[PDB]
């Protein structure tokens, strides 16, 4: 337990190849394949995961508490919204909508589970611009007892080629830790934009982001019981893939009232 | 619409009463249901919508 | 005694550098295989003597040693876009039995 | 409608038992051999009539059925009719070489009409043979809830477990939950 | 190796490949003795080991961007900051095309080869690789179309000697001109079945793109990728689809458009002299083209195609219904050769209609009320026509 010093790359566990190696994403942004330590608790190393590296070997020697390498942190007392149920007026369809497929699948899955229907795993709350979809979350997130993760859109893209889906799988594997948690993409019509330019940086990486999104929604098993919500004000600049079965499916339909 | 490309022209007209019933009835092989759900009389009253 | 000995040299073998994950776009002659190492670019790699250039295949994933790039592995799991294509397309599966009328 | 159909029909089986019993009451035992008399006469019991002549009654009363020869050949021979025909379907299908659902469906038509008369080996081996398609779950359930039924039928308690914990073993597969109350229903 | 003859078993034959086994086994004395006489400590196969291990290991994979004071390039790696790479000897000077993929030494980084694309991304899909099907047999009539087609694009390339004997340099360009569904296509893939040369296809509608960098660019690399596979044959079909449809995607609209047909009528005539490309095109409505393009010295030859009649109608009958399993009650004089107007699609379409319809009922042979229960379904979903009211 020497190569354990304290310069250490943070790292993200791919996939497991064989007992003793594995596929890990160093930081500094490319891939390799390199020598698990033997003294690792190996039942840890989940995908996705936030273990480190030692600094010219990357050779994986330590896994750190998966709460640890999140940039986004889970929304606490300093920042809770100060917004009530009771302060927002009408809406009352919405408010039982939304009321059914974010708090109850949250608290009773049993149910759920029991009567045959299937537990929705996203919302798209949408509407014109000027409408609650902002207020009936952050009155949400009042009231809840459950993690809210609270990202917002465009935060996900920086210079930094990789700190894109690095971070979305960060984001995801602390909402999946600290189940149950809901997860608040903000503005998504900027992330999700359906037109694409396959010849520039920029519309090939918030491509990297919206696959990685999207494959750990996907990844979603029938636990875990974590949900997505995202609001936008133009629903049709929106990739046709994040309405499918699995993914985002109830749709709650904000009206100019 | 020329011959020669694109062959056969199926047609998919609405659900009708029957056709609702049947569809209603797989769809409801999903969910615990009480005994006795008169399913027909359910589509019957189901006028217009389909699929 | 095995696993003592395992032990002590572990500490030696972690230290040796590690391995680039490699992507074989094609396969250039008996004892040369273009490869593209994400995430920069393509190299001209050397096979080992272990593996049989007529085994490779393109889209094969493969590791290259990081001192000079030459291959020493092959992976498994391929990448194959077709089945990217249809995972994000997300249609469903049905039966003769779930359509009825 | 859909219906897994009255196949075999319980009441047969229920009566039988009615009738086998000295502490149930006379009159109530001359219902039950009126009863499947005629329905061994109308829905064509003849197996089960020679089993229920032979075993079960005879095995340990028993003058209202009595086992007649003529009687087991009518019905036998209006039985093995009904099977050629099957038959004539199954092959006819199979030399149209027509969707496999159909074959499988056939399959299904053997194995009920075995069962609709009472012989358990060959109805068994109809939807043994019947499971090796790749139809869906749904009518995988349904058919081997009908060895169920049959288990049932015949009274072997060994039979239904078999077919009631293979049944639970790839429930997980489907999980359509009219079809696990079906099974639920039989587990009880 | 050469080609053997005669495909059976013979004695000459037999002599053929003792010759064959002779001079090569002679070539190998020779080189075994020239290797021998060569000193080896810079001959032989040394060579190899000393281009391996100047070349080093790996060879990186750049682009070339300019060959000034050659033994001196300008290379750009895409991670690279654009490095002043020397040309070394092993490289071919005469492949170092601007813009290629030279391959860098791993350190040092000079160029040791030129690594040849060879990958056709999209030109593959373009590029003929099996000849369709149908001969100019399955064509029923058309003669004299036929005969202008052949001594236009087939002629020129496999039986120049007529041509240069004459002096006339060979029409450029065919444009098949005509009514929908009259055998334009067929006669493409004919030249396509019987060609000694590559054949790109392309439709217009592929030329109007999305992007308006990507107009022209389409049509710049579909006749480069002609020029270098010489000769070329290519296909563009359906051209009005430029003109007319006015797709949404394509984001400049008419102008764009404009602007790639402008590309294209250079491409086919060019200031670039581009060498045997011969351009075939054919589309439905020949009004709807802009006369730059159809001008003589673009496509000279424009080949009319026209309904057939009641002769050409029975040939194809004939032709189609050849490969059929005909009862006998079923008669050919008049199954379709009746005068009520048809097309070339239409004989094919109720073909395709009655086997199918014999399929369903698994009747193996064709019966005459199949065929005419058929022939009535092709004539309800056909659009009749509109300009027959005036002459009507
Ligand atoms: N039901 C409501 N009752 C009272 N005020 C409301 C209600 N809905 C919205 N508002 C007003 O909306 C403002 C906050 O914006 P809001 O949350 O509605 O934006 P939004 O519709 O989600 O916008 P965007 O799509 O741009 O994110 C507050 O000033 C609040 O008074
Ligand atoms: N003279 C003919 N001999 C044989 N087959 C013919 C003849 N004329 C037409 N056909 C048949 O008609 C079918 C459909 O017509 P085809 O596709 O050749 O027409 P086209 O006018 O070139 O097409 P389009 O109008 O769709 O661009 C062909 O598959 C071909 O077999
Ligand atoms: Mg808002
Ligand atoms: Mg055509």
């Amino acid at each position: 337990k020497r190569i354990q010093s304290v310069p250490l790359v943070i790292g993200q566990f791919l996939e497991p190849i064989d007992q003793n190696t594995g596929i890990v994403s160093s930081t500094t942004g490319m891939s390799y394949v390199v020598r698990i330590l033997s003294t690792l608790d190996r039942e840890l190393l989940k995908p996705s995961m936030s273990v480190a590296l030692h600094r010219h070997s990357n050779a994986l020697v330590d896994i750190l508490p998966p709460d640890s390498d999140s940039s986004i942190s889970v929304m606490g007392e300093n920042e809770k919204p100060d917004v009530t149920y009771a302060d927002v007026g009408g809406l009352d369809m919405q408010k039982q909508e939304i009321r059914e497929a974010v708090e109850l699948p949250l608290v009773q899955a049993d149910l759920y589970e029991q009567i045959g229907i299937d537990p929705p795993r996203g919302v798209l709350l949408y509407g014109p611009p000027g409408t609650g979809k902002t207020m009936l979350v952050k009155a949400v997130a009042n009231s809840t007892k459950a993690a809210f993760i609270r990202v917002n859109g465009s935060e996900f893209v920086h210079k930094y080629l990789g700190e894109g889906p690095r971070m979305v799988r960060d984001v995801f594997r602390l909402a999946r830790e600290n189940a149950p948690s809901i997860i608040f993409i903000d503005e998504v019509d900027s992330i999700a934009t359906k037109r694409f330019d396959a010849q520039t940086g920029s519309d090939r990486e918030v491509q990297r982001i919206l696959i990685e999104l999207l494959t750990q929604m996907d990844g979603f098993d029938q636990s875990t019981n974590v949900k997505v919500i995202m609001a936008t004000n133009r629903a049709d600049t929106l990739d046709p893939a994040l309405l499918r079965p699995g993914r985002l499916d109830r749709k709650i339909e904000f009206p100019s009232l | 619409l020329r011959p020669g490309r694109i062959d056969r022209k199926i047609e998919f007209p609405p659900p009708s009463v029957a056709a609702r019933a049947e569809i209603l009835r797989i769809h409801s092989r999903k969910m615990n249901l009480t005994r006795g759900i008169n399913l027909r009389k359910v589509a019957e009253k189901m006028n217009g919508c389909s699929g | 005694n095995d696993k003592v000995r395992f032990i002590k040299d572990e500490l030696r073998l972690l230290q040796e550098p590690g391995s680039y994950v490699g992507e074989v776009i094609k396969i250039v002659s008996d004892k040369k295989v273009l490869v593209k190492v994400q995430p920069e670019g393509k190299y001209i790699v050397d096979v080992a003597k272990d593996i049989n250039v007529k085994d490779l295949k393109a889209s094969q994933r493969v590791c290259l040693r990081s001192d000079s790039y030459m291959l020493h592995k092959v992976l498994e799991n391929k990448a194959d876009p077709l089945v990217s294509l249809m995972m994000v397309e997300k249609v469903p599966d049905s039966t003769y039995d779930m359509v009825g009328g | 409608d859909p219906t897994v159909n009255r196949v075999p029909n319980y009441e047969v089986s229920e009566k039988a038992f009615l009738l086998t019993q000295s502490k149930v009451s006379i009159e109530q035992r001359k219902e039950a051999a009126e009863f499947v008399l005629a329905k061994i006469k109308e829905e064509e019991m003849a197996p089960y009539y020679k089993y229920l002549c032979e075993e079960y009654l005879v095995n340990n009363l028993n003058e209202w059925i009595k086992f007649d020869q003529e009687l087991y050949n009518e019905l036998c021979k209006k039985n093995e009719s009904k099977i050629k025909e099957l038959n004539e379907k199954i092959q006819k299908l199979e030399e149209d070489d027509e969707g496999e659902l159909e074959q499988a469906q056939a399959w299904i038509n053997l194995g009920e009409y075995y069962a609709q008369i009472g012989d358990k080996d060959n109805a068994e081996k109809t939807l043994g043979k019947s499971l090796s398609k790749a139809i869906s779950t749904g009518a995988k359930i349904d058919v081997m809830l009908t060895i169920a039924r049959l288990g049932f039928f015949y009274n072997d308690q060994l039979y239904v477990k078999e077919k009631l914990e293979a049944v639970n073993s790839m429930i997980e597969k489907g999980g359509d939950w009219e079809r696990r109350n079906r099974y639920k229903t039989y587990y009880g | 190796l050469p080609n053997i003859y005669p495909s059976t078993r013979c004695k000459l034959k037999l002599l053929r490949m003792e010759r064959i086994k002779d001079h090569l086994l002679l070539e190998e004395e020779f080189v075994s003795n020239s290797e021998i006489l060569k000193p080896f400590e810079k001959k032989q196969e040394e060579e190899k080991k000393q281009l391996e291990e100047i070349r080093g290991n790996p060879l990186s994979i750049g682009t070339l961007e300019e060959i000034i004071d050659d033994d001196h390039a300008i290379v750009t790696s895409p991670t690279m900051p654009d490095y002043y790479v020397s040309i070394l000897s092993f490289v071919d000077k005469e492949l170092l095309e601007p813009g290629c993929s030279v391959l860098l030494h791993h350190k040092t980084m000079s160029i040791v080869g030129v690594l040849q694309d060879d990958a056709d991304p999209m030109v593959s899909v373009m590029k003929m690789d099996k000849s369709p099907t149908e001969s100019y047999s399955d064509i029923g009539g058309l003669e004299s179309q036929i005969q202008e087609i052949k001594e236009s694009v087939e002629l020129p390339l496999t039986h120049p000697e007529l041509y240069e004997e004459m002096g006339i340099k060979p029409p450029k360009g065919v444009i098949l001109y005509g009514a929908p569904g009259t055998g334009k296509t067929l006669l493409a893939k004919a030249v396509a079945n019987q060609t000694s040369a590559t054949f790109l296809r392309i439709v217009g509608s592929e030329l109007i793109q999305k992007y308006l960098g990507d107009g022209p660019r389409l049509c710049r690399q579909i006749f480069k990728v002609a020029g270098e596979n010489a000769p070329s044959i290519v296909f563009i079909d359906e051209i009005d689809a430029i003109g007319t449809k006015r797709y949404d995607s394509n984001s400049g609209g008419e102008r764009e458009i404009q602007r790639t047909m402008l590309e294209l009528l250079n491409q086919l005539d060019g200031f670039d002299d581009r060498g045997d490309v011969k351009v075939i095109m054919a589309t439905n409505k020949i009004e709807t083209l802009d006369p730059a393009l159809i001008r003589p010295g673009r496509i000279d030859r424009k080949i009319l195609f026209e309904n057939p009649d009641l002769s050409t109608k029975k040939k194809i009958l004939g032709i189609h219904t050849s490969k059929m399993n005909l009862s006998e009650d079923v008669n050919l004089e008049t199954l379709v050769t009746t005068k009520d107007d048809l097309s070339g699609a239409d004989i094919q379409a109720m073909c395709t209609e009655a086997g199918l319809l014999a399929l369903r009922e698994r009747r193996m042979q064709v019966t005459a009320e199949d065929f005419k229960q058929a022939k009535e379904r092709v004539m309800k979903n056909k659009v009749e026509e509109n300009l027959e009211g005036l002459y009507l």
